[PDB]
């Protein structure tokens, strides 16, 4: 019989529905005066209220924008906009799905070995760098691709450092002509340009040092910890692809020109676009490889020649992750890789609400790939392409704010698609609009009348 | 603790010189004890790095010490239709020091030498050269024996045969017993790798101040070979002396070649007419296995034993991880004409790049105990990176898992403490073993002095 609507004692319809979302207010002018007008709908109806005359609003949620998902504008999320209908205390609960449509940004940067050596292998590691623009670009529409060439530590006896011409032109002696020595350079910075991407590879031609081992591993580790040059984007997957036609120096082989300091796995490449510390630091180690590769979120690619094929795949194991393919005329093997690569790539739905109310608080029930219903949780993770996912939100108020129209945001991270939430608060009942002040009914007119009951 | 940690002697040279980057003890003719130091980055007369050698008294405050004063000149020389030429800059003067009776030997791995012949030349690269004091009598020798006249066309029809143009000629370097003069020549032979020896007395005796290019009679190069293995072996980055086949007439070598056969290393123990004897390969590549070699007798049972450092070697551990923390291997010769087998004891570094086996120095018999003892230098390992000697003791199965001692460095960061290492000398003459400790970073050099007990502090 009894319950809180009741006991309360509400002057009005208004002081009616703030007790509890439960409650409903009768206005029927036949209701007789023992009668109580707040209370439960059933109880209400059973003292013979009309149902015309009870206010009795409910809290819902219409979809307003319900555009389904994206297969092969883009749609990820569903619904986008929603209205939402609250009155004191309640909580409207309501659902939305989230599907990885779009294609991962993907960053390769290549590693070409310009040593005399390559002179040979020159055409193929120019189309091997087109090539893997190609095969990436029909894998994903968001790529960005840069270079950098390297030879070896520019001192002796590595290098060349007579007759006075063999500076300038280390091919001197053979009566060609051939590019001065550097250690590593950095060419083209990540960009989107592909074509002219193309035309710089094609651009690049061979230098000469004196001792087959060559100091890609320099080139390795300043490509991998010099972000702002390389210019790695941090949301982006990493592909650092290397070539070579022979063996590699190591660490404490510098000791040969007289360099024993460590490599301290900082950065040195800056204005010139030169790892300036290539004559007064050593070679990297396989284990400070590792560190920085693993730190900076890249997958090292060896793509050398078949002569240096098992080499590499014995270096690959000692440094996990690292995959190894055949640099030739043929481009398959490499490429291969490539596309290996990209279908590891895993992406993540991490809920984030912005522009909520103080007011309101929301709490998250989340259906990941395994279809399970955990609750409390707002991200899933070990999304491939295609993947969907499901949460369901509910949406609680604290009593009646009387800003009434306000809206926020629920987005996932990384995605430009969020779900828009219009809030209204409905605190007042259908009665109060035909309210009559100073009406002569209620103490001479003092007293203003709304929903059969004086003030 | 019986090396006191606490009562450290210091001795310094000019700041950049690296003070320290090798040394050895010297008895000066022949009762009192020095310490030879090499500066491989001292300036000379003109600012120019040429390097320098250091010849320490023994002092327990320490301090600077006197210059062991060399020729830092370039040479030029015409002899018939050729200009020989010798060039001494970066040259690393004090790269390696090594004492023997009454002579100190110096080298300098990186000093160029070329030869001109009308428009034709031999190209200017690092054939090394070592530099010989009596500091005594004040006599002077050289020993370069890798300079060449043969002009860059030769070669080139040749297919690169015989090449010494790049030996690095004394970037290691040991004496034996009977004074012959042992060269590590890393670059030789397009980057094999050679060892080139001569008898002391013959080296002085063969120079003339002036020549360049001349033959001691009685020296004994090592071979060129086309076996792939060997090809950027680096053979003889370092080396060393023992008795390996029971034949205490002739002596055996200790070669290392830590790039061998793609960069899986080995060591080689070969005889004095370079036919090796055993190999022992390298367990991980890139591991740098042979980077530092020692010979001593361990166990106790009058056969010299090896040890070889690993300083790159990385260590299994969870999740599949790889740590790299060096390692030093053991090697127990067995009685009778047995070949050595896989390693007695595998001792492991801790400190991440920490380079546990960079160098490896015997103590004698530390505690007199019966047993020779070793010390183990990681030269960027404890806790704080700072540097790290490890004092293992010997005992009959070989020697003890765990360290007795650890002597933790008192430079600071980048000091290279212990990079260099050298005992089993009474430099104080209490009549137990000393040990220095090089770090060459920090320009300086530790002396740590053995206790008449098995002490602590
Ligand atoms: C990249 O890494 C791989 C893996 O380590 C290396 O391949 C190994 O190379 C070593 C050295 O050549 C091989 O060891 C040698 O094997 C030869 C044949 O062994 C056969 O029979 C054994 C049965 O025990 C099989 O396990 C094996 O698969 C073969 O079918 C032997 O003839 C050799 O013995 C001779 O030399 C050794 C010294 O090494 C002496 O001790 C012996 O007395 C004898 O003279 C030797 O054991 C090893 O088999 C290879 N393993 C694999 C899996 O291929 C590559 O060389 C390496 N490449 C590069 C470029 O780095
Ligand atoms: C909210 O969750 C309830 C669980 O009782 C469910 O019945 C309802 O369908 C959900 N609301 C919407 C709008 O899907
Ligand atoms: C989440 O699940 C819990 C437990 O089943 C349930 O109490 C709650 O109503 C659910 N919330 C939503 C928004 O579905
Ligand atoms: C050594 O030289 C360096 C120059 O790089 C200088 O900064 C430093 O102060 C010098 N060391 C000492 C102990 O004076
Ligand atoms: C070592 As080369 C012949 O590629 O300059
Ligand atoms: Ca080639
Ligand atoms: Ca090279
Ligand atoms: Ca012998
Ligand atoms: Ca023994
Ligand atoms: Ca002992
Ligand atoms: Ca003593
Ligand atoms: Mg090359
Ligand atoms: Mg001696």
């Amino acid at each position: 019989g009894p319950n809180i609507c009741t006991t309360r004692g509400v002057s009005s319809c208004q002081q009616c529905l703030a007790v509890s979302p439960m409650c409903a207010w009768c206005s029927d002018e036949a209701l007789p005066l023992g009668s109580p007008r707040c209370d439960l709908k059933e109880n209400l109806l059973k003292d013979n209220c009309a149902p015309e005359s009870i206010e009795f609003p409910v809290s819902e949620a219409r979809v307003l924008e319900d555009r389904p998902l994206s297969d092969k504008q883009v749609t990820q999320v569903s619904p986008q906009r929603i209205a939402l209908r609250l009155r004191p205390d309640d909580s409207k609960n309501f659902s939305i799905q989230v599907r990885q449509v779009e294609d991962y940004p993907v960053d390769i940067y290549y590693l070409m070995d310009l040593s005399y050596s390559m002179k040979d292998d020159l055409w193929s590691i120019q189309n091997l760098g087109t090539k893997l623009a190609t095969q990436m670009r029909k894998l994903t529409s968001n790529l960005r691709i840069g270079f950098g060439a390297f030879v070896d530590k520019p001192v002796s006896p590595y290098m060349y450092i007579s007759p006075p011409e063999a500076l300038e032109n280390p091919c001197y002696d053979m009566k060609t002509t051939c590019l001065p020595m550097f250690g590593y350079k950095h060419v083209l910075t990540l960009t989107d340009q592909v074509t002219r991407f193309n035309e710089e590879v094609k651009k690049q031609s061979v230098s000469r040092n004196r001792d087959a081992p060559e100091g890609g591993f320099d080139a390795i580790m300043q490509a991998t910890v010099c972000d702002e040059k390389i210019g790695w984007r941090n949301d982006a997957s990493h592909l650092l692809v290397f070539t070579t036609d022979a063996k590699t120096h190591i660490a404490l082989d510098g000791r040969l020109a007289g360099i024993v300091q460590p490599n301290d796995g900082q950065c040195h490449v800056g204005s010139d676009n030169h790892y300036s510390a290539s004559t007064t630091m050593d070679y990297p180690s396989l284990g400070l490889m590792t560190e920085k590769l693993s730190q900076k979120n890249i997958n090292l690619i060896f793509a050398v020649t078949e002569n240096v094929v098992n080499l590499y795949q014995n270096y690959s194991e000692l440094i996990p992750g690292t995959t190894v393919g055949v640099l030739s005329m043929d481009s398959s093997n490499v490429l291969q890789l490539i596309v290996d690569a990209y279908g590891k790539i895993r992406s993540k739905v991490e809920l984030e609400v912005r522009d909520l109310p103080e007011e309101l608080s929301l709490s998250f029930n989340a259906t990941c790939l395994n279809n399970e219903v955990i609750p409390g949780l707002k991200s899933c993770m070990g999304l491939k392409i295609g993947d969907t996912v499901s949460f369901s939100i509910e949406a609680k108020v604290r009593g009646c704010p009387q800003e009434k129209e306000k809206s926020f945001t629920i987005k996932p991270v990384g995605f430009k698609d969020s779900l828009i939430v219009q809030v209204t608060f409905d605190c007042d009942c259908a009665c109060q609009a035909q309210a009559e002040p100073n009406s002569h009914r209620c103490n001479n007119g003092n007293g203003t009348f709304e929903c059969g009951v004086c003030r | 603790l019986n090396l006191d940690p606490v009562q450290l002697t210091f001795y310094a040279g000019p700041n950049g010189s690296q003070f320290g980057f090798s040394l050895d003890f010297h008895k000066d003719s022949h009762g009192r004890v020095a310490i030879v130091v090499g500066a491989p980055r001292t300036l000379g007369p003109s600012q120019e790095e040429t390097g320098g050698v250091f010849l320490c008294p023994w002092r327990a405050e320490g301090g600077q010490c006197p210059s062991l004063l060399f020729d830092l000149r370039d040479e030029t020389r015409n002899v018939g239709s050729q200009t020989l030429q010798t060039f001494k800059a970066r040259q690393g003067l004090g790269a390696s020091v090594v004492s023997w009776s009454d002579v100190i030997v110096a080298c300098a791995p990186w000093q160029h030498w070329n030869v001109l012949e009308k428009t034709e030349e031999a190209e200017k690269t690092p054939v090394g050269s070592c530099f010989l004091a009596q500091p005594e009598s004040g006599r002077r020798a050289e020993y370069s024996p890798c300079r060449g006249n043969t002009l860059s066309r030769i070669y080139v029809e040749n297919d690169f045969s015989w090449d010494k143009r790049y030996c690095e000629a004394g970037f290691s370097s040991v004496v034996t017993q009977a004074g012959e003069l042992v060269l590590g020549a890393p670059g030789g032979y397009y980057f094999l790798g050679l060892l080139a020896q001569a008898p002391v007395a013959d080296i002085f005796s063969s120079y003339r101040p002036g020549i360049l290019l001349w033959h001691v009679s009685s020296q004994s190069l090592s071979f060129d070979s086309s076996n792939p293995e060997y090809f950027d072996g680096y053979w003889g980055y370092s080396v060393a002396v023992g008795e390996f086949d029971g034949d205490l007439n002739t002596t055996e070598y200790v070669v290392g070649a830590p790039t061998w056969s793609w960069t899986l290393g080995a060591v080689e123990i070969l005889d004095s007419y370079y036919q090796r004897l055993h190999r022992l390969r390298g367990e991980q590549m890139a591991s740098y296995f042979g980077h530092s070699v020692a010979v001593t007798d361990v166990n106790g049972d009058g056969r010299h034993d090896l040890l070889v450092g690993a300083p790159l070697y990385m260590e299994s551990r969870a999740d599949r991880k790889l740590a790299e923390v060096g390692r030093v291997y053991l090697f127990l010769q067995p009685r009778g004409p047995h070949a050595l087998g896989a390693p007695s004891l595998l001792l492991t570094g801790t400190q991440l790049y920490g380079r546990f086996g960079s160098a490896i120095a015997p103590l004698g018999d530390l505690d007199r105990d019966g047993y020779n003892d070793i010390a183990v230098a990681a030269p960027y390992g404890g806790p704080s990176g700072r540097g790290q000697v490890l004092v293992f003791l010997g005992q009959s199965e070989g020697l003890r898992s765990r360290p007795s001692q650890v002597l933790d460095s008192p430079f600071p960061t980048g000091s290279a403490f212990g990079f260099s290492l050298r005992g089993a000398v009474d430099i104080d003459d209490n009549g137990y073993p000393d040990l220095i400790v090089g770090a060459y970073g920090a320009n300086q050099v530790a002396v740590y002095r053995a206790q008449p007990v098995v002490k602590a502090s």
